[PDB]
């Protein structure tokens, strides 16, 4: 089967440091292929020495900020039937997107009972968040409304949630994201806990 | 008061322009030019070259030390007010000059907030004389081609230094009080 | 016998490349023939390797066997920097009292200019304004390859010159906004680029009536017709024009309505004000009569108060500002009752200088919660005036 | 006359809109009563303003209203008998926010949860700028006056917010106003009053049951009438729907009926049987009740007795003493005694420990009841006792 136009869309996990991104092909083939990406950045060469766990990642790297240069990049696939290549263009303020927040544990207060306590931790491949100020996105929901509450936070790792119920557990789900750049990023894995209840 | 609650006006006003901005941009974008709201229209920037770039390392942003990154911030906007000034001054629209002004104020008095912190941290150089040979930069003689290319970059660069003026301002907050 | 023309020569040719207007003139040899023969000369224009774009015929006759220099024009569709262009001349005599067989004149030897690169503009034409629909053509000189020419989110063909040239061809032009539209030629590292404005001519001027507060100056308004889509250092430009003393004001460019200023000269009383309307695309005018003592508005008086001795009533004085001391006035006044009755009167004075005027009453009432309320005019047939403020200090009663 | 220079330093921002300064006016002057405003950031001043002559206490301050910035006012009072200013003050004008009400005020039902209310708002364009805290006022469309939530729970900006432990089927209104999060600062109007109301939350309390002793004449089978009474509206919280009763008779039979109307008419005979009711609501079936009906042979079963009744202050009041072992439920009747004239029986529902209780209808004055207390134990009911009692 000769290759079709394979989809590139590129994302920055750090932003002080460099980028990766793959590409892929929407049918299969079932002879291996051979492909080359170069970087052209305006007058310029990259080079991104590949080393990375899961094939297609050659993690272009950084040189300057904030140089107000559209980045563009030009993969090209080959095969024994054809030869299809493809040109993306891009800035270096759109592809940024960090990684989801790990270890997010909530814990009840023995004085109220209808209030809550949440605190998580910043991700470990995003570099030093005092620096970047971050924007979490908290999420806090019983486990039978099925309707999600979005409310904004500030610069912080903690929350007090004043509407939690006092029957009912609840899940949260945060969030990670810039102060003024780039978009949301994908949610926690699960979260649980009980209020405390006098007995 | 100090500089506790002055940086955080700052950077509150910093905010406030930079969203002022934005709403400015867009809409100077879907006033100006057919094939420049829709379509990337990314051509390469031979005709700005007098405007100073906000390209810096990270190592060379981290080595500075409130004192430099500050002169070079008043020098850009001083230098970015008179060509917004200048830009103003080719404008002709009611409610566009309106707004344009409005920005120009507001970004004055930006200015001398951040004049007044810098002559409040007891640094002993309150201000150095900025430019005095484009202080006026009347228009020259051009094509408005050219004129509406340069008018984008100028957007764009201001944009950009913006931005790298608020996380410059994060940084400083990061190593000064903590 | 078969009698042939001389073969012409070129004596000069030049061009202007502001305008893209080609000069031709040439000196027919007509010392050598006395008589009056009827001579057919035509004119062709060649470019790119004779293409024969157009053809044209100019018919004439020499004069009485001498040699007379004439001047020839045409304008060509493509400025002068997209190609170059040959010019050749020949002509046909034709004699009446010859019955052989007259052949055409020989094509003079080939005469052409070229345009010397002296600017770094490589997009002609730069900031032209023609009639709105008209066809135009650009061209993009340059050394190197382009990919594609549009205006915006078109596309349109494109069609190759001799050297490195691309030329577009354009019919029907829409209209534009506040800004000219763009025309740019898109290339492989880089992009070039015009502005073209297309606009209607100024309208005529419609609803043009003058005013006047005080007889010292006159002020016009009146309202544009269709917008001309030219703003800004290209907008129209009114201006008035007087009869006899000859007297101008211009416009200041700065809106909905607007008002002139003519200061007035005394012991003239005919004007004729003409509009005169500047535009690079089109001009228009308006003669309309006005006179000056038929089109008096009088002002508002102001600072004006009632006080009287212990004789009759209230004597009315009011104060206003101008010039009337040779016009009388025909202010009417009006005293309403206790919101039940409102008399209505007119009284008459003359001509006073920048001071009060003196206005006289009898037979009046007590207090009875009056007030008063004063409207001026002029003797002439005209509009009234604006109202003033109500006043009610009345006298002592018993 | 002196100048009499204005005092107070007092006066409001707006959010972007003109703002006016207001200052007093002070006393009779009326010699030309014109002052004026300054403007000044320390670095530029700002064009000067006039006071107007109808009203002299505010004007125009500034066009373009910028924040943090520091501006400095002060009012100038000018006349003939010299020239005199006023006190100083210097202000921020992010202290001075009048922020918008939110407006689309919406409240809805997630999952059937007749605790938890949900309540979701749109903030104004100065939620970027000051952080907002909100004031949440409640009520019920019947009362007039509003219950205030506590405000240490909404101190912080919030887009969505839930009120907890309501009353079922009963309607509220809400209207919110903010302000900045420290407190210094003028409050906002208020929103636009949303409707809205709560959830079913199926009545947890049994509705009353009371039975008739007609004598039947068709030689066996009787024919009683059950009827009772309808069930106020916060006592059922919701639209009553329909009724469901359950029959006992001997052992493996019984029937039931689904009758939409209140009345229902069921077979009897000369066993012992058992009647217990059940109202449906949207989600299901509530509490039932329990009463027999032994009225083949059954005695008085120790009837009450000392039965007094004088209402004593604007309504009639009953009175009695307690029986000897026990009662279970308690239920009084009365009606209108006139000249020919059928009185309906009309009664309501008691505890046991209770024996004083006023009844809850009507009536008028200068009328004759016939208030008839029975007894109910666990086998039956004991004989009726009826005294006759005035009103006024
Ligand atoms: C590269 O991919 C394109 C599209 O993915 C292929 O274009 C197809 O060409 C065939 C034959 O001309 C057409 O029938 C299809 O409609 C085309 N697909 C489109 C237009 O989406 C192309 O063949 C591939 N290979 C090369 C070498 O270009
Ligand atoms: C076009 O004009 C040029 C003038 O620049 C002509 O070139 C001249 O040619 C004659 C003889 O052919 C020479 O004697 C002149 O010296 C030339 N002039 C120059 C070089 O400036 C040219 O012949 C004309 N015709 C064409 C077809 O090019
Ligand atoms: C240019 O094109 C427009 C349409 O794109 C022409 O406008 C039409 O004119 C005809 C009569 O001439 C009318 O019947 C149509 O209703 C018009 N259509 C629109 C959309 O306005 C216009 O006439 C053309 N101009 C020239 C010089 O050909
Ligand atoms: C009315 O005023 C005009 C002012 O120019 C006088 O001049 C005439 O202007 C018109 C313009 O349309 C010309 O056509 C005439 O030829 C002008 N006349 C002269 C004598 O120059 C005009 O004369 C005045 N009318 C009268 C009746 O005097
Ligand atoms: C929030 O609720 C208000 C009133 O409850 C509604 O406002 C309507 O907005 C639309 C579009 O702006 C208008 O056409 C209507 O006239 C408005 N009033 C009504 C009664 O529909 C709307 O549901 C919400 N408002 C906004 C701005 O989203
Ligand atoms: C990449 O490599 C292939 C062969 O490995 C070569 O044909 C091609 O020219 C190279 N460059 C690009 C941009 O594909
Ligand atoms: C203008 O009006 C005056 C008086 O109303 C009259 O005498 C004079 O003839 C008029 N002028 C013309 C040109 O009719
Ligand atoms: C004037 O002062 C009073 C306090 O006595 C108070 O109403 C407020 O601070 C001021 N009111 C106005 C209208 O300025
Ligand atoms: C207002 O009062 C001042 C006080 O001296 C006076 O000078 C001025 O003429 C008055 N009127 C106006 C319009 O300012
Ligand atoms: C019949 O039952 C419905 C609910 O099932 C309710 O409208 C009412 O109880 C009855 N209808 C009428 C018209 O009374
Ligand atoms: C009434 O009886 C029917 C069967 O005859 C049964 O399905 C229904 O659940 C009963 N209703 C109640 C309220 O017990």
């Amino acid at each position: 089967l000769p290759p079709r136009e394979p989809v590139l869309s590129c994302r920055s996990n750090t932003y002080p440091k460099g980028f990766y991104c793959s590409w892929h092909l929407p049918t299969p083939t079932y002879i291996p292929n051979t492909f080359n990406v170069t970087v052209l950045h305006g007058s310029k060469i990259m080079v991104c020495e590949k080393d990375p766990a899961l094939k297609n990642r050659c993690h272009i790297r950084y040189m300057h900020l904030f140089s107000t240069i559209k980045y563009k990049v030009s993969i090209s696939v080959s095969n024994a039937l054809g030869h299809n290549a493809t040109a993306i263009t891009f800035d270096e303020f759109t592809i940024v997107k960090p990684d989801p927040p790990e270890n997010v544990v909530a814990r009840p207060v023995p004085s109220n009972p209808r209030r809550l306590e949440v605190t998580w931790q910043t991700p470990s491949t995003w570099p030093d968040p005092e620096s970047f100020p971050l924007k979490f996105f908290l999420r806090y929901r019983p486990l039978i409304l099925d309707q999600w509450q979005h409310v904004e936070l500030s610069d912080g790792t903690a929350h007090t949630i004043t509407d939690a119920y006092a029957g009912k557990e609840y899940i949260i789900q945060v969030a990670a994201k810039d102060n003024e750049i780039g978009t949301w990023s994908d949610w926690s894995v699960a979260a649980h806990a009980t209020p405390w209840t006098e007995e | 008061p100090g500089p506790g609650p002055s940086i955080q006006k700052t950077y509150d006003l910093t905010r406030y322009l930079e969203h002022q901005l934005r709403s400015l941009a867009g809409t100077y974008l879907n006033y100006l030019g057919p094939p420049f709201n829709e379509p990337d229209f990314n051509p390469p920037r031979l005709g700005a070259e007098t405007l100073p770039r906000a390209t810096v390392d990270l190592e060379v942003w981290r080595s500075l030390n409130d004192k430099l990154r500050l002169t070079q911030n008043y020098e850009a906007y001083s230098h970015l007010l008179c060509y917004l000034r200048g830009l103003n001054r080719q404008a002709a629209t009611a409610e566009l000059r309106r707004s344009l002004a409005h920005f120009c104020t507001s970004l004055q008095g930006l200015l001398g907030s951040i004049a007044g912190v810098m002559a409040a941290l007891g640094y002993p150089l309150p201000q150095p004389l900025p430019g005095t040979e484009p202080t006026w930069t009347p228009g020259p003689a051009h094509s408005d081609f050219l004129q509406k290319m340069d008018d984008f970059w100028l957007l764009k660069e201001l944009q950009t230094w913006l931005w790298r003026s608020a996380k410059d301002f994060n940084r400083l907050k990061k190593k000064m009080q903590p | 016998v078969s009698l042939i023309p001389d073969t012409p020569e070129i004596l000069n040719l030049s061009a202007d490349f502001s305008t893209s207007t080609l000069y031709l003139k040439w000196n027919d040899r007509g010392s050598v023939f006395p008589h009056r023969s009827n001579v057919i000369w035509e004119i062709k224009v060649l470019r790119k390797e004779s293409m024969e774009l157009v053809k044209l015929v100019t018919h004439n006759t020499t004069l009485n066997g001498k040699d007379t220099l004439h001047h020839w024009s045409w304008a060509s569709d493509m400025p002068l920097e997209c190609a170059i262009h040959f010019v050749e001349i020949r002509c046909y005599i034709d004699n009446l009292h010859f019955s052989g067989l007259e052949e055409w004149s020989d094509w003079s030897p080939v005469k052409n200019i070229s345009w010397i690169p002296d600017s770094q503009t490589k997009v002609f034409p730069q900031d032209k304004v023609i009639l709105v629909g008209s066809d135009i053509t650009f061209c993009c000189v340059s050394q190197e390859k382009v990919l594609s020419a549009l205006i915006g989110h078109t596309n349109c063909p494109l069609i190759h010159l001799d050297g490195e040239n691309v030329a577009i061809k354009i019919r029907n032009i829409s209209v534009s906004a506040s800004s000219g539209t763009n025309v740019v030629f898109t290339t492989e590292d880089n992009i070039f680029g015009t502005v073209i404005f297309a606009g209607y001519p100024p309208d005529t001027p419609q609803q043009l009536n003058c005013e006047t507060h005080d007889l010292k100056e006159i002020i016009c308004s009146w309202n544009p017709g269709r917008v001309t889509a030219l703003v800004g250092p290209r907008a129209t430009s009114y201006t008035l024009v007087e009869s006899f003393s000859g007297k101008y004001v211009r416009l200041k460019r700065a809106n909905e309505s607007y008002q002139l200023l003519f200061q007035m000269l005394p012991n003239q009383e005919i004007y004729n004000f003409t509009l005169n309307a500047h535009n690079p695309l089109g001009r228009s005018q308006s003669t309309i009569l006005v006179n000056i003592t038929e089109k008096v508005y009088p002002h508002t008086p102001t600072s004006f108060k009632v006080k009287d001795i212990n004789s009759t009533a209230v004597k009315l004085s009011w104060h206003l500002p101008g010039n009337f001391a040779k016009i009388n006035f025909l202010c009417e006044i009006e005293i309403k009752k206790s919101n039940s009755v409102q008399e209505q009167r007119n009284v008459t004075i003359k001509g006073v200088e920048n001071s009060s005027y003196l206005v006289a009453l009898d037979k009046l009432n007590p207090y009875t919660l009056y007030t008063f309320r004063i409207r001026c005019s002029t003797e002439t047939f005209w509009k009234w005036s604006k109202w003033s403020n109500k006043k009610q200090h009345l006298t002592t009663e018993a | 006359l002196p100048p009499e220079k204005p005092k107070n330093l007092s006066c409001i921002v707006n959010e972007g809109k003109k703002m006016r300064c207001e200052w007093d006016g002070g006393r009779e002057t009326h010699l030309e009563t014109n002052f004026t405003l300054k403007s000044e950031w320390a670095t530029h001043k700002f064009a000067d303003c006039k006071a107007k002559r109808d009203t002299p206490t505010s004007c125009t301050v500034d066009y373009s209203t910028v924040y943090f910035v520091n501006i400095e006012v002060w009012v100038e009072a000018e006349n003939a008998l010299g020239k005199v200013t006023s006190d100083h003050i210097n202000f921020d004008p992010v202290y001075k926010v009048k922020p918008n009400p939110p407006h689309n005020l919406s409240v809805i039902n997630s999952e059937e949860l007749s605790s938890i209310l949900k309540l979701t708002w749109t903030n104004p364009s100065i939620k970027s700028v000051i952080i907002l805290k909100y004031n949440i006022q409640y009520r019920t469309k019947d009362a007039s006056t509003w219950s205030q939530i506590p405000p240490e729970d909404t101190a912080s900006t919030r887009s969505s917010f839930t009120v907890q432990d309501l009353k079922p089927f009963t309607e509220y209104v809400f209207r919110i106003r903010c302000m900045k999060e420290d407190g210094k600062g003028y409050w906002s109007d208020w929103s636009e009053e949303a409707s809205g109301i709560t959830y079913e939350d199926r009545p947890s309390k049994a509705p009353s049951f009371w039975y008739k002793i007609d004598p039947s004449h068709t030689q066996g089978y009787r024919t009683v009438q059950l009827v009772w009474k309808t069930l106020p509206p916060f006592e059922a919280n919701g639209k009553i729907l329909d009724y469901e009763v359950t029959l006992t008779r001997w052992k493996s039979h019984l029937q039931n009926y689904t009758v939409n109307a209140t009345k229902l008419t069921v077979n009897l005979t000369n066993d012992r049987y058992l009647a217990t009711l059940t109202v449906r609501n949207l989600v299901g079936k509530s509490d039932a009740a329990v009463l027999t009906i032994p009225a083949c042979d059954f005695q008085a079963t120790h009837p009450v007795m000392d039965l007094k009744a004088f209402p004593k202050d604007n309504m009639l009041w009953v009175e009695w003493t307690t029986p000897r072992e026990s009662v279970k439920k308690y239920i009084l009747e009365w009606c209108v005694l006139s000249d020919k004239a059928p009185c309906i029986t009309d009664w309501q529902q008691e505890d046991g420990t209770v024996h004083r209780t006023y009844l809850r209808g009507n009536l008028a004055e200068s009328k004759c009841y016939l208030i008839t207390v029975t007894p109910v134990y666990a086998d039956g009911p004991g004989s009726p006792e009826s005294i006759k009692a005035y009103l006024k």
